DNA sequence: TGACACGTGCCTGGAGACTAGGGAGTAATCCCCTTGGCGGTTAAAACGCGGGGGACAGCGCGTACGTGCGTTTAAGCGGTGCTAGAGCTGTCTACGACCAATTGAGCGGCCTCGGCACCGG
DNA sequence: CCGGTGCCGAGGCCGCTCAATTGGTCGTAGACAGCTCTAGCACCGCTTAAACGCACGTACGCGCTGTCCCCCGCGTTTTAACCGCCAAGGGGATTACTCCCTAGTCTCCAGGCACGTGTCA
């Protein structure tokens, strides 16, 4: 399957549950598969501009800490 | 602990990375923070669709909802 | 243009900074900025509260309409 | 002495309009103008905040805009 | 006076004149000068986070040019 | 061919980053950078705004025009 | 819902496609997104040249209205 | 072809996108423009099928493209 | 010491509140079909030991490399007073170019079937 | 080594909105003038680009070390996908209702201004 695609049904309901969620629509899970890329497409595409800035190959903590700061996080 | 599986997750961020990059090596602290990061946000954003859907007096949560919740809270929507 | 009255607000600012501190004037250009702000944030909740009448399957904004959109902001 | 009060019905009801409002509730006006006072406060909480500090005895716009700033 | 007096009339008449205005109201200027401070405070906004993320203290020419990138010009 | 003059850019470059983050040294290249940027935005803007007013047959720039032209290009 | 008739937007994107290349079919899922996308970026424009027009102290939209919507915009136009 | 686009579908596009009064040449105008913009995504959407060895078009291939005509 | 904000007074149009009218969007209810929630199950991807390999992050140090400053000056540049003219803007006009409506009908969309293209378990 | 999904083309129906032609009208480009504002000429100040020393914070490159990223096996493992039954509810329709939209009139006031007065770096 695709990667978007191990965002499994059940951990969608999990996070769901978490945010006092009681029932869930069948469409959700599409839905927040969609919302979910956007977000790491935003987060990712700072953090890895961050990791051309150190002239390093490995993405680190530091990178994400900054990419999610200057993201509404 | 972490919902979301952590080998999926981890697949999906090096395949929109070698979008981004191609040659990105992750270290497991940054994975482990994007997947803290994004599991709270999925959180927050599916307690303000729940907040939406008691609104409309339903228990369900609908795509609707969740398109609400995020043009009100400022994204793209 | 403004959709608020000028005299009103200078009131209105006038008893909410007599609270803080006594007697620190302001700029007539920092109160028309002021209201001017406030005129945004007004038409800008006010937007969102329908967008929240919209979706409620409803045509007339409510007070629960405007908390729950002020909620979902995050103001409060 | 009600200075809130000030900011009429009509006044609201514009303000909704603008915003694209087509019908409107009797209450949201008590309500709106709460809502409006508590945004006020803050700030001109910030901007008094800024003022203090500057020890500055006028409040000027670029206050209020850092006021704003640092609220929006 | 304010730093944002030393983008003179004259400087934003030729940059204007550069831009192929041939007249122009007095209210510009004023006008210009506001949305100058946006566009800086914006790519400074992203200048300072890079020179943060290198922990560094001398804001550097590398700094500047990824913040002009993701900022869009 | 920088229009902008050095030293007053250099010293609003360093107000708007006293902001931002306190004693900040920046280098004279950042800087060069910076201005060098600055009036290439600037310069599209002012033909962006001039291509407006010439729409509306005018050959005088208006704030007006530099708000269409802000709110088509996508900044307001 | 979608504006524009969902055949002849079909006819006209296999027009330009077999311009392109041949025997290279669209899946009808593929043909939707697509077609959603041209119509969000027709009422973008037209919300642009709409501005444009009413900038121009008039109420009716012309064709030099567009242009110039496209030529600010960044289009090759 | 591009005729397929008809006038009453392109009054109720402007309509959507806010206009009150339209000319009438207009919709031949809109007509050429969508045809570059169409031409546009599809020669990229076009150049990620024939870069991946699939020959065939994916829903990814066409948002791919219209993100890359768009960012 | 000189420019900016606060308290009085008139008044006239400009706007706010009241109640008369009403009706239409909003509030409570029922059931029909939909569609999530939950019980069983099994295996297929998850997830930690464990050798193991090492590309590369993090840190320490030298060095010169570029920042900031004291001081000048001068001279190109900026603030400004005044002017002649060129365009902004408000207004009249008239007529080509816009909007609505109905009528034959010509293509969309659903219904269904024969035909193969094709990467794949 | 053949197979299920999907695309293309065709027969054929309803159906519904597409084009045209008419009428109505309107609103916009051209002409015209009052106004205003501004680009420029000319003076006099000014403050900025660069050049000396001058000291100096530190950016960067190079090297060393560890150190955790990637690799796979791999055993267990446990829970995801799927299927089927139970039942909660989304919502479309129905009926009542009540309170918010116009709005003319009586009444309050925004501010324009005109003036006098106090205040602060």
């Amino acid at each position: 399957r695709d990667n978007i695609q191990g965002i499994t049904k059940p951990a969608i309901r999990r996070l769901a549950r978490r945010g006092g969620v009681k029932r869930i629509s069948g469409l959700i899970y599409e839905e927040t598969r969609g919302v979910l890329k956007v977000f790491l497409e935003n987060v990712i595409r700072d953090a890895v501009t961050y990791t051309e800035h150190a002239k390093r190959k490995t993405v680190t903590a530091m990178d994400v800490v900054y990419a999610l700061k200057r993201q509404g996080r | 602990e972490l919902l979301i599986r952590k080998l999926p997750f981890q697949r999906l961020v090096r395949e929109i990375a070698q979008d981004f990059k191609t040659d990105l090596r992750f270290q497991s602290s940054a994975v482990m923070a994007l997947q803290e990061a994004c599991e709270a946000y999925l959180v927050g954003l599916f307690e303000d669709t729940n907040l939406c859907a008691i609104h409309a007096k339903r228990v369900t949560i609908m795509p609707k909802d969740i398109q609400l919740a995020r043009r009100i809270r400022g994204e793209r929507a």
